[PDB]
């Protein structure tokens, strides 16, 4: 029946074998997309993780291996090629809290983070959202009423409320508000307060998919 | 100031001429033809080995060999007789959206959100398949690329611009600007010297190979446009689109004959290719089946369901005997 | 497991 | 602005196409799938001799 | 007085053999064929077959149990299912207690179980319950035989050491290796697995309660009405089996009339959980549930 294809089905199982052991080395590593709605930000979160086209920043904390695929250089149509990451583990959103002021920057973040929150591909997918710039946001505040982004905003203009109204409002853009939770953190300096943020919450996703997957959730 | 206005009257002025020269339409011609409405296909092989979503597949001109990509980072190649992997590629980026068997059937390309089209050389002096050029000069993403020889390249962007490339030399010897949505999909003629592609502003424009600049442009699709494939002749073409709707332009007559919808079908088209004779229209819908459409009569002549998610990629075998389908379950099917 | 007996 | 010039360069080309009638381009397409019907496995099943898919 | 007890068991299992087959059956082909293999769905096919075969074999035991202990299929019939029942029923627990553990390592450390739980690993692992199984099954292949009754019946207990034919001897023979069946039943078979199932769905429980990850009862729920419906089909028969394997002596003369329908009726509430299983572990489950009405 097979005379010298038989060796051609043994290379065929060989490398069917090594696609095998690629794909499970492939899906041990857990996949983050970092959506950030401006320069500003996603790249000062890149180089706080441990380390044109798209960018796949790979790093490992505490035994799980990440991947980061920085896609802000792909300036073009996001609903034709966002179903490629249908199956990241979270999206990482990168906001810089200084935007409010810089132009309705603010208001742009928000209208991406609405477009990829309640994404037809997203419904299930846990979004990381880092507030960047806490800093400048501190000294813009002083200065810089919150109420140039929002005339809705009645509070006094301090760090904490400000902070806690914009984050406020960008976790209730989300109107699936059972199969996600919006991870929200100020970015803290500190390379290791970042990075444990995204492990804490990409192991808390981790647990909900096997719940999911174990039938209990 | 001026150029707005002149640019409406000139647009008024082709909607005339094509209105003029539509005596009759397609379906009216080809009513009294037999209705070869019974298209039965089996699933004759399941290529198995994909760990991710399929994005495209391409067939060799030997028609049996063929090529396809998946978001695992790997380009396969089977040998669709005895389900056999051929190869297995590692790609340096998996996000690969597109994927081309050269002619010769030497080389192998694949891209996509790296905006580079990688060139594999399938045929060396070592065992293993290597890269022979990386052809960068894309700002947006690659949807599509279709071999035109051992060296000439046509790569659609996600930047509005389709590009000809040299492969030796690794620069664009074309590009072709004038689409003003990403172009999501191309189709070479049989001749090799004119390719459509289709554009995510529902325009899908003529271009000519040898100076590179539209020959037409076809409007008449309401929503972005995924798919495009020529007839066989090469003087008319199928597009697929988001608005669940297939249309046949002709491009001598230079506008759209032929409306292949179904109100059954609310799902987009992810991917078109003709029969070898041009009398089937395989589409293949997003609501998880492909369609089989008597491109003459715009009558859903079968179907061919099988495939557990999408069907991202589609391909008829040069000599017609096969319809490969492949689809986000990870599974490649051919039909028959 | 069962008892036979 | 150039953008604009440049469109209506395009679409003057496209205003003076040696154009056919729709009737022909139709027949010719008919014509064809006529001629290649036969040798076309999809329009009608191969004998199981000649498919090389089994 | 003690007749009602009896309609209640040939129910348990008319209903445990049926519904049993019927659904396993969906398990294996909509798991098994239908649908990709994961670990949770192999290891869910493993307990598919496993609760599957045994429940096909239960007709011999209504038969067996309706002639008075007579088992007319002869020895290959009484081997060979006696055989499948002791390594089904013993794998149908040790594959709830793989199960749990499952369960308990994805959900307390989620950083292993997303790096090395592959389908490799699940089905390197999913051999242990099976080897568990069929080594603590060789009791039955290596003594289990069909046995004469001067009564004119024919009968399946086992049979130790025929090589002594001495009245007294083989009742003393039977009394020591039936001991060392019920300690084997009673902390391998019983104590392991329920404690494996207990430790594994009291510390998810109280991982997902104290991080309150979970917004509703289901995953609590789902938790408790399978360690609870596993305790209360199992925990019946187990204690049985104990107080008569520390009787035995008595029970081989036949003096203690109860026991023998003690073992009857709580055996059947065993044999009810491996029907229930498919009812409880892959149809509570929305992707299978969705994948079985879609697979029609
Ligand atoms: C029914 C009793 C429990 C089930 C049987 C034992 C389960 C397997 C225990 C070991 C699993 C693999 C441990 C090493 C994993 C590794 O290589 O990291
Ligand atoms: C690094 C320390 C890890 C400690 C915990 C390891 C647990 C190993 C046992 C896992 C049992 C389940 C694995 C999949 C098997 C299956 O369910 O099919």
């Amino acid at each position: 029946l097979s005379a010298e294809d038989k060796a051609a089905v043994e290379r065929s199982k060989m490398i069917d074998r090594n696609l095998r052991e690629d794909g499970e080395k492939a899906a041990r590593e857990v996949k983050l997309l970092l959506l950030g709605a401006g320069e500003s930000g996603k790249s000062t979160i890149v180089k706080q993780m441990k380390i044109t086209g798209i960018v796949e920043t790979h790093f490992t904390f505490k035994d799980l291996h990440f991947k980061m695929f920085d896609v802000g250089a792909q300036r073009s149509e996001r609903k034709k090629w966002i179903h490629c990451f249908e199956g990241v583990t979270a999206i990482i959103f990168c906001v810089a809290l200084s935007d409010y002021d810089l132009v309705n920057r603010m208001h742009e973040s928000m209208k991406l983070f609405d477009s990829i929150c309640n994404n037809k591909w997203f419904t299930d997918t846990s979004i990381i959202l880092f507030l960047n710039k806490k800093d400048l946001f501190e000294e813009k505040i002083k200065k810089s009423p919150l109420t140039i982004c929002y005339p809705e905003y009645a509070g006094s203009n301090t760090y904490e409320e400000a902070a806690a109204y914009i984050q406020c409002q960008f976790e209730d853009l989300n109107k699936r508000k059972d199969t996600k939770e919006i991870y929200t953190h100020f970015t803290c300096s500190t390379d290791t307060k970042n990075v444990q943020f995204v492990f804490d919450a990409v192991t808390d996703v981790i647990i909900k998919n096997n719940l999911k997957d174990c039938g209990l959730f | 100031d001026e150029l707005r206005q002149e640019a409406e009257q000139l647009k008024n002025q082709i909607r005339d001429a094509r209105k003029a020269c539509a005596d009759a339409t397609l379906s009216q011609i080809t009513n009294n033809i037999d209705p070869v409405g019974r298209i039965q296909m089996r699933t004759r092989r399941t290529l198995r080995g994909h760990l991710a979503k399929i994005y495209a597949m391409h067939w060799g001109t030997d028609s049996r060999l063929l090529v396809s990509a998946s978001q695992d980072g790997k380009l396969i190649i089977w040998d669709s007789y005895t389900t056999n992997k051929v190869h297995a590629i590692p790609l340096r980026s998996s996000w690969v959206m597109t994927c081309a068997y050269a002619p010769s059937g030497n080389y192998v390309a694949c891209g996509g959100l790296d905006n580079i089209c990688s060139i594999y050389n399938l045929k060396t002096r070592e065992g293993n398949v290597r890269v022979s050029r990386e052809l960068a000069g894309h700002t947006g993403y690659l949807s599509c690329c279709r071999f035109l020889d051992d060296n000439q390249i046509v790569t659609s962007s996600g930047d509005t611009t389709c590009a000809l490339w040299d492969i030796e030399t690794g620069q664009q010897t074309t590009t072709f600007t004038g689409h003003t949505g990403d172009v999501m999909s191309l189709s070479l003629a049989p001749d090799t010297r004119l390719f459509v592609s289709g554009a995510c502003d529902a325009s899908a424009k003529l271009w000519d190979v040898r100076e590179g600049m539209c020959r037409q442009t076809f409007t008449g699709h309401e929503s972005d446009i995924n798919a495009i494939c020529f007839f066989p002749n090469g003087n008319a073409f199928a597009t697929g689109s988001d608005d669940a709707t297939c249309r046949l332009f002709d491009l001598r007559a230079d506008q759209e004959l032929m409306t292949y919808s179904h109100d059954n079908i609310i799902c987009g088209i992810t991917s078109v290719s003709f029969s070898k004779s041009g009398r089937l229209l395989l589409a293949g819908y997003d609501d998880f089946n492909c369609n089989v459409w008597d491109a003459l009569k715009a009558d859903r002549a079968g179907v061919l369901a099988g495939h557990d998610n999408r069907v991202s990629c589609l391909g008829v075998t040069d000599d017609g005997m096969a319809v490969a389908t492949g689809s986000w379950d990870s599974f490649l099917k051919i039909w028959n | 497991m069962l008892f036979i007996i | 602005i150039a953008q604009a010039r440049k469109l209506v360069e395009q679409l003057k080309m496209e205003a003076n196409i040696d154009r056919i009638k729709v009737s022909k381009a139709a027949a010719d397409l008919m014509a064809y799938c006529e001629a290649h019907a036969k040798e076309d496995p999809l329009l009608t099943p191969v004998p199981a001799s000649e498919n090389p898919f089994r | 007085g003690y007749l009602f007890l009896d309609i209640i068991t040939y129910l348990v299992f008319a209903v445990t053999f049926v519904l049993g087959v019927l659904g396993n059956g969906l398990v294996i082909w909509v798991a098994g064929f239908r649908m990709t293999h994961t670990v949770t769905t192999i290891s869910y096919l493993n307990l598919a077959v496993a609760d599957f075969c045994f429940t096909s074999t239960l007709p011999f035991f209504m038969v067996r149990k309706a002639m008075g202990g007579h088992w007319p299929f002869g020895w290959f019939l009484c081997k060979f299912v006696f055989t499948i029942v002791d390594i089904n029923l013993f794998g149908s627990v040790f594959l709830i207690a793989l199960i749990a553990l499952d369960r308990c390592v994805c959900v307390l450390h989620p950083v292993w179980t997303q790096n090395h739980r592959t389908v490799s690993l699940a089905k390197k692992v999913i051999i242990g319950p099976w080897v568990m199984a069929l080594l603590l099954t060789l009791p039955v292949i290596i003594r289990v035989t069909t046995v004469p009754g001067k009564t004119g019946t024919v009968a399946c207990t086992f049979n130790f050491s025929p090589w002594t034919n001495d009245p007294k001897e083989r009742i003393n023979v039977a009394v020591a290796m039936l001991t060392v069946r019920g300690i084997i039943r009673f902390i391998i078979g019983f104590s392991a697995p329920m404690s494996i199932v207990a430790v594994s769905y009291g510390l998810i429980a109280t991982k997902i309660h104290k991080q309150g990850l979970i917004k509703s009862s289901r995953p609590l729920r789902v938790l408790s009405f399978v360690a609870a419906a596993f305790f209360l089909c199992w925990s019946p028969y187990q204690v049985v089996a104990l107080i008569a394997t520390v009787r035995i002596r008595e029970l081989l003369q036949g003096m203690y009339k109860e026991i023998g329908i003690a073992v009857d009726v709580t055996s059947a509430l065993a044999f009810f959980n491996s029907c229930l299983n498919p009812m409880l572990y892959v149809f509570m489950g929305q992707d299978f549930r969705e994948r079985l009405i879609h697979a029609l």
